């Protein structure tokens, strides 16, 4: 249950059921992004 | 050192005297001999078995009663009261080798023991906590009122150097302030480190608003609030609206650039908790056969209508159907389909001053789940469920409502005659079809309100007509009107010798409550009705259809030939229901043909209160073989 | 460089605890969730789902060394499916139409149709048959000259009191496939008909909610029809 | 080194809160003012201890003027920096610190001005000495203190730049300098406090009889001892009304009251008696209760029309548009242990009646608003005074009929008094006599028993015993009881309203009150039979048109 959550299931996998109030909107996130210098022009590739 | 050597103190406060390492050396060393060797002069040392239980029971809280500490060594009673944060961190370390040398498996499963200091011989009210109070143990009692979420404060703290990827070895986060490093031993640099929350350990954390209880307030004066800090044993211990006394060190919270609104420095005051006493439905062997014995009596029904509402003289039929209210029928689901309601509705509707909301009260005390909302007043969680946003948290919250949150427990209603549209409308849905259905702010959903209602409302004009029936004496219309299974009306008719009992009941209540001055126990009734509730779901039998079906025809004839209002099919299902009801109170498996013909009773006594005058006199004539 | 970089997209939620068990005095607790790429638009705000997932931590800028705790999510169930015309299916299996085709063959598919509908209510068999037709419905139309003639049927039961009219409407609630049981002055905080309202973070127009639309395609039961 | 506080009392001269100016900033000073508001019991640094960022050692005995200051000297010579310290609140020294709100008094209100608030602040020993709802006299030193919300007033407010004139300077290159405003505002720091009374002139009887010296607890002793003290109690109450003595006896017994009983179960009785005055206009329903809150201790006044929900329990208020909200105590946390006065009940609202009557049934009031919860004591008896629908008193409906308030509004009352007007040639000339010569005669035509100072002492006096019931009393309440019952029986509809178990309870507590007026420890039945009369006489009947 939601209110037995303690600090010893901190960075662990938990299951646990409720209902949901609101969800967002998506958001943009990058896994594969290209980057250019400045002045450089070095170019590099960034994989998250 | 030794002890007489220890009340001499050298430096110039006590902590720098205790922070020395072999005055700490030898408070740890009287600790533990005091742990180890102290006796209550019985033959039997309790620290030991406390500390056994706690191994056994793998619970990282030791309480230390102080009376003990201080007949023992009351130069350490003293330290502790003065100065109680690194006595109880060297007490907490003296404890953990004790219970290392009963478990030697202890250290890796909890590494950390609480010491829990109880019986603290002085008591403040939160009103004279002063400036000689910081930094030192206070004990204060008070009502818990609001409380915040159980949050992870860092407890060993571990780090990750930027530059080579190293994580750090672990640190012990104090809980007075930020601890930070700047130095790597692999790299040998002191740019940027962060804290990874993957190999830190957390402890929890909880701030509890503690409010001065009103009966302790001096008469002009506002009742003073403190914040109390709650750590990872304390948390969720104590709800709000509840008196506790909590044990704690009395701090000096601290914060950037004072307070700029006063103009001087100013400062705000925490207790941090060392340990809460308060100031539940749980049912062993011993209470099962007890309720067991107390179950094959043959009159127990009885002295259950004679347990309710012990402050309440007189009424006894109301007492039975908030009795079978309180212990209810089972509810069914045949083949999916088709579902029948299994709780029963009671409205009490009477004149004023006939002590309806006692007795709701009453049932607020007893009941496992008992929520209480008024119609008139506002003080109250309503009856309407809502998605509310927090002006100052800005997040939404999704109250399901007092029908909502009474879900296989009981709603009390008081004042149900005076509701608004919205409430009316949310009551009738509540006993429809025992579910909530919310459209709001994006949020499309049902809720479950399997809630059993009792009811209290006032006649039309204040006053009830006899000479007029119940559906033009309320504003009640006819569809919730129809859902209670039970009409208790009652009247406060004048009788000589009723208001001579009554009187004399009220009179002797009062003078038994001054200051200057066969019944079922409440403490067994409140687990005996959980458990009934919980356990017994009956089942009645295919013989005894030929009675039930020759009593309803019975008398859907004589409402037929009296011309009142029908007898239609939920009359019969209220009576099946009550007699389920009276099953679960004899904690039986079956209906007995006895609790048919009292459920009979009590859905006709409920049928012809509610009648004319008129229509009442052939009715008690017509209905005496099964009034009885 | 954007043209040549690859993006995916992030959602947060917020989950609750379920309001039938919570302290009379105290406010409901929830947390906040963060799921990912596929796991994405799978659930509506409203449904009661259970959540597996990383209990992890970040500070957020009341403690000196305090943090708020969220949820990784990794993967979602949901208990319930709510019934919509976007939740709907149309894909069948192939048995499942070998079924449907050797039960239409039945000459007494009327009289299995009609005692099937509420079993445990007696008598009122033509009422059972209208329940049957309302289940059923009509051909909708699209006419040339672009005016549309329904084909949905309305049925009224009015009658006295405590003749399993509420159960009907309770039993077409529970066998349609689409269906919303409401009262005449609507639900407890759901309304009848369509509502209009702000959007709560934007401050525009949308539609909150209402019975007929949120059973387009299905049954709305309106019980007390005549208080409205 | 302990602190000691020096504390000056009692000055030739005590001023206003509208004649503080700002040449007496920084001198001794009295003034007076009543207490909205008040803080918590707070911390101050006194005696600040500061370590040395470079040093690592710590330095002791820092004085601290008003705003945060560091020392510059660092004694140590280890280092060679001075601006750099960081504060340890371990083993630093604090003081008490208090700050309570005052307004300016009702009579010390100009023409057409609204009052003006104090924040006085209290140190030492003279914390929470100061309580919301009571006149106070401060004695101590005007201060000043930083203020911000000056910036955008009208004016040239001063600043205060740094001097450059003997500084060398060279434009080797690479112009900032730090200027302040002095905004202020004028705050008061009071070191002696004394409460003086709220009207215009501590539960055990022990503590209270030490305090009255030899003459006046002699003079006390022999008003006790007369035989016709309740007479004299009962003419002595509102010497400006004349007749109405069954509602002067009910305002005596209010202001006396009944003992508060806690059953074991836990539920609470209430000993606190509610006076309803309903009838006729023009019949001095307002006079009393300008009466009781000019004599009465711990009282309030209130219209009816100009009150407010938050007003008559509790307000959450934000102060400077910040993030902390305070609570200001209403009309029914003033008057706790008191009595309320309400003109004009009836002209209240719906919403405040019932924000009154959880405050009347609860004895509390419960606050749930922004971040703020609290329970907070409203043990309060409620003089109230309601006019009937359409003016006129018609005789010819109920009690309820006439009243347009709430039903929990009426079922917590123990008396309606019901005062008609009728025109009969002796009363009208005395009344007219009375009020002629009222006028004529200023203080000269009002000659009570008692008066106020000695009334109010009896009233003290009284209030510290808790009487008992005894034997034959129960029986006597009991027979009582019944035989209202059958009052009502045989008048059907003809009572104004019906006597229930709620009367019962009523008719105890004005037996207690009773009890309390004659300065006894038991209960009587001759105060029960007093009791039982006052509250029939209370209840009058309706007539009905010949048919
Ligand atoms: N039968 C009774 N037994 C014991 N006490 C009673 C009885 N009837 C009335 N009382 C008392 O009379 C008072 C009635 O208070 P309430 O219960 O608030 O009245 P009520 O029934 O709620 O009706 P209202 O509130 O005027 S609509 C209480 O002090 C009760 O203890
Ligand atoms: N013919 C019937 N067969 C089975 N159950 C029946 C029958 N008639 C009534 N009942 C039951 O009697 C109870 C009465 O509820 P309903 O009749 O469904 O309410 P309703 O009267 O139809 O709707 P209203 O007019 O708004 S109260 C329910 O438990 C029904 O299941
Ligand atoms: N019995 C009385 N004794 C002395 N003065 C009286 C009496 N009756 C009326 N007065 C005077 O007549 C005026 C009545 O004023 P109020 O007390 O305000 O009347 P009221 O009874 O309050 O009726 P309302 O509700 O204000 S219209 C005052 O100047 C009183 O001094
Ligand atoms: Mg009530
Ligand atoms: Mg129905
Ligand atoms: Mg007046
Ligand atoms: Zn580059
Ligand atoms: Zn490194
Ligand atoms: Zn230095």
């Amino acid at each position: 249950p939601l209110r037995d959550l303690d600090s010893e299931h901190v960075s662990k996998i938990v299951r646990l059921s409720g209902i949901i109030i609101s969800t967002s909107v998506l958001s943009s996130r990058a896994t594969y992004l290209s980057i250019m210098c400045r002045n450089c022009r070095h170019t590099t590739s960034i994989t998250i | 050192l030794t002890l007489e050597s220890l009340s001499n103190v050298k430096a110039n406060s006590y902590s720098e005297w205790i922070t020395q390492p072999n005055v700490s050396r030898t408070i740890a060393r009287e600790l533990k001999s005091f742990l180890l060797e102290y006796t209550d002069e019985t033959g039997r040392s309790v620290y030991g078995a406390r500390i056994r239980t706690l191994g056994e029971m793998n619970s990282e809280s030791l309480e230390v009663n102080y009376r003990h500490l201080a007949e023992s060594k009351a130069i350490l009673a003293l330290f502790l009261a003065k100065c109680p944060e690194e006595m109880l961190k060297i007490f907490d370390l003296v404890a953990m080798e004790a219970t290392e040398l009963h478990y030697p498996d202890y250290a890796r499963i909890h590494s950390e023991i609480h010491v829990r200091i109880s019986d603290f011989p002085t008591i403040y009210s939160l009103r004279e906590l002063r400036e000689s109070n910081l930094s030192s143990l206070v004990r204060v009692t008070g009502v818990v009122t609001r409380r915040t979420g159980v949050f992870p404060q860092l407890k060993y703290v571990k780090f990750n150097c930027l530059k080579c990827g190293s994580i750090l070895g672990p640190f012990f986060q104090d809980s007075n302030e930020e601890i930070r490093i700047s130095f790597c031993t692999n790299c040998k640099s002191k740019g940027p480190f962060r804290v990874n929350g993957e190999k830190t350990v957390y402890r929890n954390y909880q701030r509890v608003t503690l409010q001065e209880a009103p009966g302790t307030v001096p008469p002009g004066r506002l009742p003073r609030h403190r914040e109390v800090i709650l750590l990872a044993d304390l948390v969720d211990v104590s709800k709000p609206g509840e008196e506790v006394e909590v044990t704690g060190i009395y701090k000096n919270n601290y914060d950037g650039n004072l307070n700029a609104k006063n103009g001087f420095p100013v400062f705000a005051t925490i207790i941090e908790a060392n340990s809460i006493k308060r100031r539940v439905f749980s049912w062993t062997e011993e209470e099962e056969r007890e309720f067991r014995k107390i179950s094959r009596d043959r009159g127990i029904i009885d002295k259950i209508i004679s347990s309710m509402a012990p402050s309440i003289y007189g009424h006894r039929d109301i007492k039975t159907a908030v009795a079978c209210s309180l212990f209810g029928g089972v509810p069914k689901n045949v083949n999916g389909k088709h579902s029948i309601r299994g709780d029963i509705n009671v409205l009490l509707l009477g004149d004023p001053g006939t002590a309806k909301s006692q007795i709701l009260k009453y049932v607020e005390k007893t009941a496992h789940r008992a929520v209480f909302a008024t119609g008139q007043g506002a003080s109250a969680v309503g009856l309407t469920a809502s998605v509310r946003k927090d002006p100052i948290t800005k997040e939404w919250t999704l109250e399901g409502g007092a029908l909502v949150l009474a879900d296989k427990g009981v709603c009390l209603i008081d004042e149900f005659d005076k509701m608004n549209d919205q409430d009316r409308t949310s009551i009738h849905e509540a006993m429809e079809q025992q579910s909530i259905s919310i459209s709001k702010a994006g949020i499309v959903t049902t809720l479950q309100a399997r809630c059993s209602i009792i009811a209290a409302a006032n006649p039309n004009g204040g006053r009830y007509n006899s000479t007029l029936p119940l559906a033009q004496n309320v504003s009640l219309t006819e569809p919730i009107l129809s859902r209670f299974d039970i009409l208790c009306v009652v009247r406060d008719l004048v009788d000589e010798e009723a208001d001579e009992r009554l009187a004399t009941f009220v009179v002797d209540s009062h003078v038994r409550s001054h200051p200057e001055n066969s019944p079922i126990p409440q403490e067994l009734l409140m687990k005996y009705i959980h458990y009934a509730r919980t356990k017994i779901y009956p089942k009645l039998h295919q013989m005894d259809m030929d009675k039930v079906s020759r009593v309803y025809a019975d008398l859907r004839r004589e409402s037929i030939s009296t011309g009142s209002f029908p007898i239609t099919v939920r009359h019969l299902e209220s009576i099946l229901r009550i007699a389920e009801s009276f099953a679960k109170m004899r904690l039986s498996e079956f209906v007995s043909s006895y609790d048919l013909d009292r459920a009979i009773k009590v859905v006709v006594d409920s049928f012809v209160d509610a009648q004319k005058v008129s229509v009442r006199r052939q009715l008690r004539r017509s209905f005496a073989i099964y009034t009885l | 460089i954007h043209e040549s970089s690859k993006f995916i997209d992030q959602q947060f939620l917020k989950l609750q605890e379920i309001p039938e068990l919570v302290p009379v005095g105290e406010m409901p607790r929830n947390l906040t969730m963060t799921c990912d790429r596929y796991l994405t638009n799978k659930v509506i705000p409203g449904t009661r789902v259970t959540i597996v997932g990383i209990y992890s931590i970040y500070n957020s800028k009341s403690g000196v060394a305090i943090r708020t705790p969220y949820i990784k999510i990794l993967g979602i169930q949901s208990d319930v499916e709510t019934s919509s015309i976007w939740n709907s299916v149309t894909m069948f299996t192939e048995e499942e139409e070998e079924e449907f085709l050797q039960l239409s063959r039945n000459p007494k598919l009327y009289e299995i149709l009609t005692n099937s509908i509420a079993p445990s209510i007696f008598g009122n068999e033509d009422i059972k048959k209208a329940i049957v037709c309302l289940l059923m419905g009509g051909s909708k139309k699209i006419l040339p000259d672009g005016m549309r003639l329904r084909g949905d049927i309305n049925v009224l039961l009015l009658g006295d009191p405590g003749t399993a009219k509420s159960q009907l409407l309770k039993f077409v609630e529970k066998v349609s496939p689409i269906a919303v049981y409401t009262s005449g002055k609507g639900s407890s905080a759901a309304g009848l008909t369509a509502s209009v309202q702000r959007d709560p973070m934007t401050r525009e127009f949308y539609l909150e909610g209402g019975a007929m639309v949120l059973a387009d395609g299905g049954v709305v039961c309106i019980d007390e029809f005549d208080k409205m | 080194e302990r602190v000691f506080q020096i504390s000056f009392f009692n000055l030739p001269t005590v001023h206003r809160i509208r004649d503080i100016r700002s040449e007496k900033i920084g001198s001794l000073l009295s003034i007076s003012g009543t207490v909205t508001r008040t803080s918590e019991v707070r911390p101050e640094l006194y005696k600040a201890s500061f370590t040395c960022d470079m040093c690592r050692a710590i330095v002791d005995n820092v004085e601290q003027s008003f705003k945060y200051t560091e020392p510059t000297f660092c004694p140590n010579p280890s280092c060679e920096n001075r601006a750099f310290w960081t504060l340890n609140v371990t083993r630093s020294r604090f003081l008490d610190w208090q700050k309570v709100r005052i307004q300016e008094n009702a009579n010390e209100i100009p023409t057409g001005s609204m009052p003006r608030t104090l924040d006085v602040i209290l140190r030492g020993d003279s914390v929470e000495r100061a309580k919301p709802g009571d006149r106070c006299k401060f004695t101590g030193v005007e201060i000043v203190v930083p203020d911000v919300t000056q910036l955008g007033l009208p004016g040239v407010k001063p600043s205060s730049t740094l001097d450059t004139r003997g500084i060398s300077k060279t434009t080797e290159g690479l112009r900032s300098l730090g200027v302040r405003d002095l905004t202020y505002k004028i705050s008061f720091l009071a070191c002696h406090v004394i409460s003086i009374g709220s009207n215009i002139g501590e539960r055990d009887q022990e503590v209270f009889l030490n305090s009255l010296s030899s003459d006046e607890i002699n003079e006390l002793k022999e008003m006790v001892k007369d035989e016709h003290i309740y007479d004299k109690l009962v003419r002595s109450i509102a010497p400006a009304v004349f007749g109405h003595e069954a509602v002067k006896k009910g305002i005596l017994l209010q202001m006396l009251g009944g003992v508060h009983k806690s059953t074991v179960e836990g539920i609470k009785l209430r000993g606190d008696i509610n006076i309803c005055v309903v009838g006729d206009p023009s019949t001095s329903k307002s006079q009393f209760l300008k009466y009781v809150v000019g004599f009465a201790p711990r009282s309030v006044y209130t219209s009816g029309k100009a009150s407010s929900a938050a007003g008559l329990t509790a307000a959450v208020v934000r102060d400077e548009e910040g993030g902390d909200y305070t609570i200001e105590a209403g009309a029914l946390m003033l008057a706790d242990n008191g009595i309320c006065c309400i003109d004009e009940f009836d002209k209240m609202d719906i919403s405040d009646q019932v924000a009154i009557h959880e405050a009347m049934e609860q004895q509390t009031i419960s606050i749930a608003k922004a971040g703020i919860h609290a329970t907070l004591n409203a043990r309060t008896s409620i003089l109230a005074a309601a006019n009937p629908v359409g003016g006129r008193y018609n005789r010819k409906l109920s009690l309820r009929g006439n009243l347009n308030m709430t039903a929990p509004i009426m079922s917590r009352f123990d008396l309606f008094f019901v005062i008609l007007d009728d025109c009969n040639e002796k009363i009208d000339t005395e009344l007219a006599s009375h009020i002629v010569d009222l006028h004529m005669k200023r203080d000269e035509a009002i000659e009570p028993p008692f008066s106020a100072e000695q009334l109010r002492r009896y009233i003290k006096y009284a209030r510290t015993f808790k009487p008992i019931l005894t034997k034959e009393a129960r029986s006597y309440l009991v027979e009582k009881y019944k035989e209202l019952r059958k009052d009502d029986a045989q008048g059907f509809s003809r009572s104004s309203y019906r006597i229930t178990v709620r009367q019962l309870e009523s008719m105890i507590r004005l037996s207690e009150a009773i009890a309390r007026a004659n300065c006894v420890d038991e209960i009587t039945p001759s105060f029960i039979a007093e009791a039982y009369d006052l509250l029939r006489q209370s209840i009058i009947r309706v007539d009905v048109d010949d048919v």
